[PDB]
RNA sequence: CAAUGGUAGGAGAGCGUUCUAAGGGCGUUGAAGCAUGAUCGUAAGGACAUGUGGAGCGCUUAGAAGUGAGAAUGCCGGUGU
RNA sequence: AACUUGGGAGUCAGAACAUGGGUGAUAAGGUCCGUGUUCGAAAGGGAAACAGCCCAGACCACCAGCUAAGGUCCCAAAAUA
RNA sequence: CCGAUAGUGAACCAGUACCGUGAGGGAAAGGUGAAAAGCACCCCGGAAGGGGAGUGAAAUAGAACCUGAAACCGUGUGCUUACAAGUAGUCAGAGCCCGUUAAUGGGUGAUGGCGUGCCUUUUGUAGAAUGAACCGGCGAGUUACGAUUUGAUGCAAGGUUAA
């Protein structure tokens, strides 16, 4: 139950290929033109 | 003879044998003492006689 | 058209106008070296010499007598504390052919 | 041409800051700001401020107006780590490396 | 390993810990530990047979006479110490930058005069030594010192 | 006088790291493994400088054997025939004659077929 | 490193050859076909590039066998499962799926290198006089053995 | 003309590091270090050019040694997985 | 080549094959002797791979040539002699 | 004789942090510049930071401050790679980029041939025997006195001094 050997830099960088953050679901707000998250209330204006 | 060109008498001096410095010297690992036994230990050997 | 010559310990196929590399010779820069050991003159007129084709010589200008690139011989035997590093550089000659005979 | 802005010894481990910077690499200034302000991660407020400084730097020092700016390149690399310990079981102590980050952002007009 | 401060306690037990067995924090492999076989206070001087010491002074002096670097002057007669004057004596005698001046017995004024000329050492006829004759490219011996050096060394 | 081993280890290790230029992964940045791989490389090179001589020899054999059967005659008989005729041309050269000058190869094959 | 020609893909010309398997023993045809598609008959042979020709075998059901390996000469093959051994005799292949018989006898005569696979893919074995490759204009080849 | 695989091991010749004596030199018009390079010798290794660097350091001969590290579950310090 | 004298050693765990014997069970990759060889301290070719078997001792090149043991339909150089 | 892993344990408020009930044990830590000239103002920021301007020969000399290597972590990209069985090299070689300490040149490498790390210990180890995570530094036949032998050097029926 211990690592029998090192994980080389190649293996490391390989495993984390799919480890990333997604760009937010952002759309432009119709009253102010600033971006907002879709289905959420704009925090700059306060609309829909 | 000048002090900056001096030479020692031919064959009068010889560089001593440093032991335990690399394999290429021929006395590298065991320092010429074989592998094991008293001879291979520090302060080893046996009393004469 | 193409001649085959025997120099040093090997054979080379040659047509006038080419640069070649052979073992070291004893001639100097810019000189002319003529080979007398020709074994086959081919192309439009073929002459197959039994051992050698009698008469056909091959003359070439000499240039750039030099030393090959340094191959570094290294060998070791594991666990036996034994190794050897030597360096080597074969000498050679650059010859340019300028004429052929038949 | 290029405006610079750097934040040093930020108290966030560099593996964690780089996850957010892998989004604003090569995007426009407005879109980049909208990403940061809406990405719900810890490093995001601290980067939105390094970007802000660069952009201000651009306007105040080069007359490089912000409507045409793009994060030319933006990265983060390690900083002076702070070493601490956690009292674990059976008298043994394990180490905790509180890391840091040297955040860099450069925005360009794409021009010369 | 005996003269480094402290270091008397076995740093940890011999078996059980997973560490290498150690016996003192002042062993040679340890940072801050005892030195194995380094320098010790000693002298470096040796001796040679007496006759060989004499053939070496003569050989240096004979070498000097071969290279034409032996100027016998009659006397020196300096009455007060003045360095400009000894420098003059040497330049009018055309002596190289490095010269060894030999007086008969101690000549106080000749000595006080050549102490500062850079490249000149003053020696009595009995205090002649090989390292000094061999560095010097030229010699300047008083006739009385020259007869004394012939008597002593042969 | 003490002497500290600075600036002697650096160069020696660097001129092996540099000499391992282009090896996979960690074999081109660490001395302790770069040295082993360079040793092994030298050993392999020393063997291959011999192996090459025979690999190319059998390459010429295969080419000559292919060329001979276009004339309904096998390599063994071909070489035996040239030995009988007195012809001394290397396998290297015969391989090149076969590639370049078909007429000439045919002609010397006949001179060897007739040396039966 | 003086003057040995090396073939490269700018100068390799591969031709097509229909070999008929009627009345030919398996090994003595498969070995020759393997030599063909390996390219060992090209005077311009080169070990590290795929010189060599295409081969279409066409009858592939008129193969004859020496001795009585009609019932013997069972081929084995495993599915990497426990107890997953499956075997089949040569006659059953010769009547059912005879194309695989020859396509497996020849590929066993080539190396297992990548060149080996790309060379074995140059083989098209069909079990009946007609071949669907008339567009590649295949010249007939006669077995030298 | 002959010889040249080699371990315990014997013999010989050498390459390098610090310091000292002397001689002769180089250095803010840029020393030592550091980095790069496709250079030289049979090897230990030696130069050259270009960058960083901001003061010491080479060469010849000879002397002395805290003189050469890859392994000791080595010690200290950094950084990994 | 050999011997004599002197300076310096390492070695006192051997191994397998072939052959003559003991021991065991005309057992063992057993054990103890004798006599070669090899490995140890030996790379190279053959024996699929395989310290001890067969052939043969590597000073360093070469994209030259001849052979030993083993081989010549394909993998794989050579006889579908 | 040593130059900051050395030399005192201690170049620096060191027998001090610290540890132990106590005897006791016992560290780690020097270097901006010539001069503090130690960055007036402006800009983003709550601040830490930064970016200009200015000081200075130099500010990747800005106070954690001389030089600043390697492990290690990133950001670009020239060449490669998604049918392959790999002690990771060598040897043979196309294609594609580049151009030097100009020499029969540098980078990458489709595809073929050969090829089970190193040390220790052993009759024998790829060994699943042992040892090392990786980089760096430190880390082991020396000195005193006496004997013996060899080389060298005096001078020789004599040679040599010790305190
Ligand atoms: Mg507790
Ligand atoms: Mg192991
Ligand atoms: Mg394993
Ligand atoms: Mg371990």
């Amino acid at each position: 139950a211990v690592p029998k050997r090192r994980t080389s830099k190649t293996r490391k960088n390989k495993r984390r290929t799919h480890f990333k953050i997604s760009v937010p679901g952002m759309t432009e707000c119709p009253n102010c033109g600033e971006y907002k998250l879709s289905h959420r209330v704009c925090k700059n204006c306060g609309s829909y | 003879m000048k002090l900056h060109e001096l030479k020692p008498a031919e064959g009068s001096r010889k560089e001593r044998n440093r032991v335990g410095r690399g394999v290429a010297t021929g006395n590298g690992k065991t320092s010429g003492r074989g592998h094991k036994g008293q001879k291979a230990r520090s302060g080893g050997g046996v009393r004469p006689g | 058209m193409f001649a085959i010559i025997e120099t040093g310990g090997k054979q080379i196929k040659v047509e006038e106008g080419q640069e070649i590399f052979v073992e070291k010779l004893d001639v100097n820069e810019g000189d002319t070296f003529t080979f007398d050991k020709v074994l086959f003159v081919g192309g439009d007129s073929v002459k197959v010499g039994a051992p050698t084709v009698e008469g056909a010589t091959v003359t070439a200008t000499v240039n750039k007598q030099g030393r090959g690139k340094k191959i570094t011989v290294f060998t070791y035997k594991r666990r036996k504390n034994s190794k050897r590093k030597k360096g080597h550089r074969q000498p050679y000659t650059k010859l340019t052919i300028d004429k052929i005979n038949a | 041409m290029e405006a610079k802005a750097v934040a040093r010894t930020i108290r966030i481990a560099p593996r964690k800051v780089r996850l957010v910077l892998d989004l604003i690499r090569g995007k426009n200034a407005a879109e980049a700001i909208a990403i940061l302000k809406l990405t719900n991660k810890a490093s995001s407020p601290v980067i939105e401020k390094v970007l802000m400084s660069a952009l201000a730097n651009a306007e105040h020092n080069y007359d490089m107006n912000t409507d045409e700016l793009v994060v030319k390149e933006a990265y983060a690399n390690e900083g002076p780590t702070l070493k601490r310990f956690r009292p674990r079981a059976q008298g043994r102590a394990s180490a905790i490396n509180k890391r840091t980050s040297h955040i860099t952002i450069v925005v360009s007009d794409g021009k010369e | 390993r005996s003269a480094v401060s402290g270091g008397g306690r076995k740093p940890w037990k011999q078996k059980g810990t997973g560490r290498a067995r150690q016996g003192t924090i002042r062993a040679p492999q340890w940072r801050g530990g005892g030195i194995v076989f380094g320098p010790t206070p000693r002298s470096y001087a040796y001796k040679m047979p007496k006759k060989m010491r004499r053939l070496a002074l003569r050989s240096a002096l004979s070498f000097k006479a071969q290279e034409n670097g032996l100027t016998v002057v009659d006397a020196f007669n300096f009455e007060a110490p003045k360095t400009k004057e000894f420098k003059n004596v040497l330049s009018t005698l055309e002596q190289p930058k490095k010269v060894l001046v030999v007086t008969e017995n101690e000549d106080v004024n000749v000595e006080l005069s050549a102490r500062n000329i850079p490249g000149v050492q003053v020696t009595t006829a009995q205090g002649l030594n090989v390292l000094d004759i061999t560095n010097a490219d030229s010699l300047v011996i008083t006739e009385a010192a020259a007869k004394k050096v012939e008597e002593v060394l042969g | 006088p003490r002497v500290k081993g600075g600036t002697v280890t650096r160069a020696r290790r660097k001129k092996t790291i540099k000499l391992a230029k282009g090896y996979f992964g960690s074999k081109h940045t660490l001395y302790k493994v770069a040295k082993q791989q360079v040793m092994k490389s030298g050993q392999y090179a020393f063997r291959d400088r011999r192996q090459r001589k025979r690999d190319f020899r059998k390459l010429w054999i295969t080419r000559i054997n292919a060329a001979a059967r276009q004339h309904e005659m096998s390599y063994s008989r071909l070489m035996n025939g040239l030995k009988k005729a007195g012809i001394d041309i290397n396998r290297k050269m015969l391989s090149e004659i076969a590639i370049s000058d078909e007429k000439a190869f045919a002609q010397l094959v006949t001179k060897a077929k007739d040396a039966l | 490193m003086r003057q040995t020609f090396m073939a490269n893909e700018s100068n390799i010309e591969r031709k097509w050859y229909v070999i008929d398997a009627e009345g030919q023993t398996l090994g003595r045809l498969s070995s020759e076909v393997a030599s063909i598609l390996r390219g060992k008959n090209k005077v311009t042979y080169t070990p590290h590039v795929d010189t060599g020709d295409y081969v279409i075998v066409i009858n592939a059901s008129k193969i004859e066998f020496t001795g009585n390996k009609e019932t013997d000469k069972v081929y084995y093959r495993h599915s990497n499962h426990p107890g997953g051994i499956k075997s089949i005799t040569a006659g059953e292949l010769r009547r059912t799926n005879p194309e695989r018989l020859i396509e497996n006898s020849i590929k066993g005569m080539l190396p297992s290198t990548r060149l080996g696979e790309k060379q074995g893919k140059k083989l098209f074995v069909y079990g009946g006089a007609e071949h669907p490759h008339a567009a590649q204009q295949p010249e007939n080849y006669e077995l030298r053995g």
